[PDB]
């Protein structure tokens, strides 16, 4: 029982630790990707700008 | 985190950063050629900073000038520090954009972006460990309001994860009567409100008052203004261009700064324009402050105070705690600890005591609406359009600036409002 | 045997391990160079101070100790300071980008990215040791690294040492010589996640000793390394235990046994005495009576709160010096009589004592009196939540307007993790309360 409840201890500190660096690394990748994203639907925009100036023209 | 890269953009944001390059270079002991002139080690500890190290032990800036006028390259060659900086460096444009925002940011300015980002990549790829971005620019011109802010979002796509800042200069009818400012101020603070993690508002009008009332100068010149920014810039600049035990970078320094994304633009002020506990009240005072804002029809979320010379640390601690005690209802309840000091044993030239303020107010909304009050005016009856709806633009665009920057200062509002129970 | 690997964590666990390090080779006349002519055993050996130092062929006395630190510039200082001979080159351990006081980037962004590295070094003192003990870690709450590194290699620790004992020596945050303005979420972020992995925890509240470094040896305004060479004082009278031989020397692990009823109930109070200068120490030697009295004036604890408005759960003194049992024994006497001692209930009253030979020793040019004789008194009082109320309350006031969350929840920490750690201070808020409570 004292090995049992060592090693549940041990298997439940890995588990929680590899599912919380896992969920870590999702949200700041999806967070740096909406970053970029709002960045690219500004590229988006200069885009219609500057071809609204030649096709008015 | 050590090395910055310096960007300076259009006529306002070139002259204050060779302002700025001058001050630092004469307190870092470098001549106009780049060589170590000077005594004490603190001088190069953290010279890196700011500095390249060339052969033949020659300190080089890590600053990239930009504009889309020519000539502008001439005055800061030929002046005082014109040699030290890096040849390459310069990326300057053809036929300008007199004061345009949607040539700056849309068209003319969008060509000349990618040989600048060149010159970016350049030194940022050389930085052992590139900590962030400052831009001295102003928000009423073309080139340093538009294309500084499409640098600023360009900068940002191919480093999110490092801090961009800016010294933006707010402009203002007292010292530049230029009928179409507001415009071009209102659609920078979109960008920036969005893309920059700590904004610097150095303010035209509160630079004038000060070079008028206090200064006592009756008509004051754009040397007389940068003064007093070049006293700002170098004292905001202390904590990384200095020790001592103090272990502080763009980061650490923003993110005890900056409690909400949004509100991220900030109050400088500086004493004298003497005694601590005489420093310690003006630099806390209306009068001193480079944004024209009153800090009491507001109240500080953070407040960060830095002082130069040698001075009692014990007095200086008294001090900032009367000051607290003092003026209690003027600091948000809900951070605790939000006023921070630091001392540098180092003072300016000229002045053996000096104090450098900076301040996350929500007063700073009196800055945001005296812009919005001068572009509705304009807006309203669609005046001045043409400039920029010709370029390519849209009313809509117009109209979602107006509505971002009224957001911001309903938001300043809002917490200017909450208590704590 | 019975080797204990000391790690330091961050800036303020660099610079504590300094004064620490520098204060450990004084008293066991190890020379800055490691070598220890006293010692005749060339090599290795099995005496009191192998617990803290393993030896070389070469006649060096190397620290069984790690630094970690995710920037340069205060391991940079050990490197090319006085004791850089002490240590070898991957005992110290840097990163380039720092946490930036953000609890997040230390136990996540930076942090994973060193932790591996940190693991390894660590392992290599472990394969050294012939009867591992434990580990002793040395860490800011405040800090980004010091409270997020910290953390996230507790969690490891646990992993990779199972039971193995861990001992905390962790710096409460005071606004006086702190700059962050964010460090009341740290705290509490890393108090959370470390609880379930250390076995005891000496919390060190920088206020009280700012204090006491004012009051008692008359400094005007403490710096860093006024504050540290007394907290090396305090975490030498805490070890000596382990480091020397004695007679009527009893063992930290002993005193362990009376200090910690419940798992989560786990920080002890420190109390130190004399902190005197030379000037006021000067014809004037303090008996055992006058520093065991001192022991229950709470100016001189290490953690402000007050032990009079709460109850005990237990009471140990850690002599050191010119102590005989008889002195102690009528101190304690007159201490019981005179002052206000409530014990809960469900425990004995009496005190334990332990007594090393070996006198305190004051680092040169430094402000401490060298005095013949002092004393550290470890309690376990219901009082120590009065510091976990305090900084509670400053947590809370900041995270009702979500104040700085953005920056954690940009560096990939959920609102989950904050209110998940706030309630885990609650329940130990609560179950302080309840310890108190008697029995039916
Ligand atoms: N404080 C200060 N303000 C300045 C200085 N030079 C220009 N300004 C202000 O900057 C605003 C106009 O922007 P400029 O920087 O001249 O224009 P630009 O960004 O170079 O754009 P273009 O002129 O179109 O190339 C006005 O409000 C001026 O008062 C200076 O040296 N100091
Ligand atoms: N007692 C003591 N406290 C210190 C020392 N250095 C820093 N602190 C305190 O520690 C807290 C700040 O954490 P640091 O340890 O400096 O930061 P860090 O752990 O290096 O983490 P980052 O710098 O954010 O990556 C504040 O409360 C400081 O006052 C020291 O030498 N002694
Ligand atoms: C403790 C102290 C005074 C160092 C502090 N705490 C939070 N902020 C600061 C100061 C600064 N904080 C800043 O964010 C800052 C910005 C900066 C520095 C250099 C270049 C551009 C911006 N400059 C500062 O001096
Ligand atoms: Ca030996
Ligand atoms: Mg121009
Ligand atoms: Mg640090």
């Amino acid at each position: 029982k004292a090995i049992e409840e060592n090693n549940n201890f041990i298997k439940m500190a890995k588990e929680k630790l590899a599912q919380k660096m896992e969920s870590n690394k999702e949200n700041r990748e999806a967070h740096l990707a909406a970053m970029l994203e709002r960045l690219q639907e500004k590229d988006k925009h200069a885009e219609e700008v500057r071809k609204n100036k030649e096709l008015k023209e | 985190m050590r090395e910055i890269v310096h960007i300076q953009a259009g006529q306002c944001g070139n002259q204050i950063g060779a302002k700025f390059w001058e001050v630092i270079s004469d307190e870092h002991g470098i001549d106009p050629t780049g060589s170590y002139h000077g005594d004490s080690d603190l001088q190069l500890e953290r010279i890196n900073v700011y500095y390249n190290e060339a052969t033949g032990n020659k300190y080089v800036p890590r600053a990239i000038l930009v504009d889309l006028e020519p000539g502008t390259m001439d005055s800061v060659r030929s002046g005082p520090f014109g040699q030290i900086f890096r040849p390459d460096n310069f990326v300057f444009g053809q036929s300008g954009a007199g004061n345009n925002w949607a040539k700056g940011h849309y068209t003319e300015g969008a060509e000349l972006v990618d040989s600048v980002l060149d010159v970016v990549r350049k030194e940022s790829e050389s930085c052992d460990c590139l900590q962030g971005f400052q831009l001295t620019h102003s928000l009423g011109g073309g080139t340093g309001s538009g294309m500084g802010t499409l640098l600023i979002s360009k900068i940002r796509e191919e480093y999110p994860d490092r801090i961009m800042n800016t010294f933006s200069v707010m402009p203002s009818p007292k010292v530049s009567d230029t009928v179409v400012e507001p415009y071009n101020a209102t659609l920078s603070v979109h960008q920036l409100v969005e893309n920059t993690d700590e904004t610097y508002c150095i303010d035209n009008e509160a630079l004038y008052d000060i070079c008028f009332r206090t200064l006592k100068l009756t008509t004051p010149t754009y040397g007389d203004l940068n003064h007093l920014v070049s006293a700002t810039m170098s004292g905001v600049t202390t904590c990384l261009r200095f020790p001592g035990q103090l272990n502080a970078d763009l980061r650490k320094l923003a993110v005890n700064m900056v409690p909400f994304p949004r509100l991220h633009f900030f109050m400088p002020g500086f004493a004298p324009l003497l005694t601590v506990p005489e420093l310690t009240q003006q630099m806390f005072d209306s009068k001193n402050m480079m944004a024209a804002c009153d800090p009491r029809h507001g109240r500080y979320l953070t407040v960060a105070a830095i002082f130069r010379g040698r001075m009692s640390m014990k007095e200086v601690d008294e001090q900032m705690l009367n000051v607290q005690n003092k003026n209690s209802s003027y600091f948000v309840e809900w951070i605790p600890n939000n006023v921070k000091t630091a001392v540098c044993d180092i003072p300016p030239r000229g002045l053996k005591m000096s104090a450098t303020f900076i301040g996350n107010s929500t007063a700073i909304q009196e800055l945001f609406k005296r812009i919005s009050e001068q572009f509705t005016a304009m807006f309203r009856r669609k005046a001045f359009l043409h400039w920029y709806t010709g370029e390519g633009m849209d009313e809509m665009e117009f109209t979602e600036a107006e509505s971002n920057m009224n957001d911001l200062v309903s938001e300043y509002q809002q917490y200017q409002d909450a208590t704590a129970d | 045997m019975r080797e204990c690997i000391s790690i330091h964590v961050g800036q303020a666990g660099v610079q504590i391990g300094n004064a620490c390090w520098e204060l450990y080779c004084l008293e066991h006349g190890i020379q800055p160079d490691g070598q220890m002519p006293s010692d005749k055993t060339i090599g290795g050996g099995d005496d009191s101070f192998n617990t803290f130092f393993s030896e070389t062929g070469a006649g060096k006395h190397v620290p069984r100790a790690v630094f970690v630190d995710l920037e340069p510039t205060v391991i940079d200082e050990v490197r090319t300071g006085t004791y850089r001979q002490l240590f070898h080159p991957e005992q110290l351990i840097t990163g380039k980008e720092d946490a930036a006081n953000n609890y997040a980037r230390g136990h996540y962004t930076i942090g994973k990215e060193i932790i591996d590295l940190v693991l390894d070094r660590i392992r290599k003192l472990a394969d050294q040791c012939t009867g591992l003990q434990g580990f002793l870690v040395f860490h800011s709450f405040g800090g980004g690294t010091g409270s997020g590194f910290t953390s996230l290699l507790m969690e490891r620790l646990s992993v990779d040492y199972g039971k193995k004992s861990k001992l905390e020596f962790s710096i409460y945050p005071a606004p006086q010589v702190s700059t962050a303005v964010v460090e009341p979420y740290n705290s509490i972020l890393t108090t959370h996640t470390t609880l379930e992995h250390s076995d005891c925890a000496f919390m060190v509240d920088n206020e009280a000793i700012y204090d006491i470094c004012r009051r008692n040896l008359d400094i005007e305004r403490p710096t860093y390394t006024n504050l540290n060479r007394l907290i090396s004082q305090i975490v030498s009278s805490i070890t000596a235990s382990l480091r020397f031989d004695g007679a009527l020397n009893v063992d930290l692990t002993e005193f362990q046994t009376n200090l910690v009823p419940y798992p989560r109930i786990h920080f002890p109070l420190a109390t130190y005495a004399p902190v005197i200068s030379a000037e006021k120490a000067y014809h004037e030697q303090l008996s055992v009576a006058e520093i065991t009295n001192a022991c229950f004036e709470p100016a001189n604890q290490m953690v402000k709160c007050d032990p009079r408005h709460g109850k005990y759960m237990a009471c140990c003194l850690l002599y050191r010096g010119d102590v005989v049992p008889k002195d102690v024994n009528a101190a304690i006497a007159t201490i019981k009589t005179k002052r206000s001692i409530q014990f809960v209930d469900w425990c004995p009253t009496g005190f334990k004592v332990g007594i090393n030979y070996q006198p305190p020793t004051v680092v040169p040019g430094g402000d401490l009196a060298k005095v013949q004789r002092a004393v550290c008194m470890l309690s376990n009082t219901t009082a120590i939540a009065e510091a976990w109320a305090r900084l509670d309350h400053k947590f809370d006031l900041m995270y009702a307007k979500r104040a700085f969350v953005h920056w954690y929840v940009g560096e990939g920490m959920e609102e989950g993790e904050f209110s998940e750690a706030r309630e885990d201070m609650a329940a130990l808020e609560k179950d302080y309360e309840e310890v108190g409570v008697d029995s039916v």
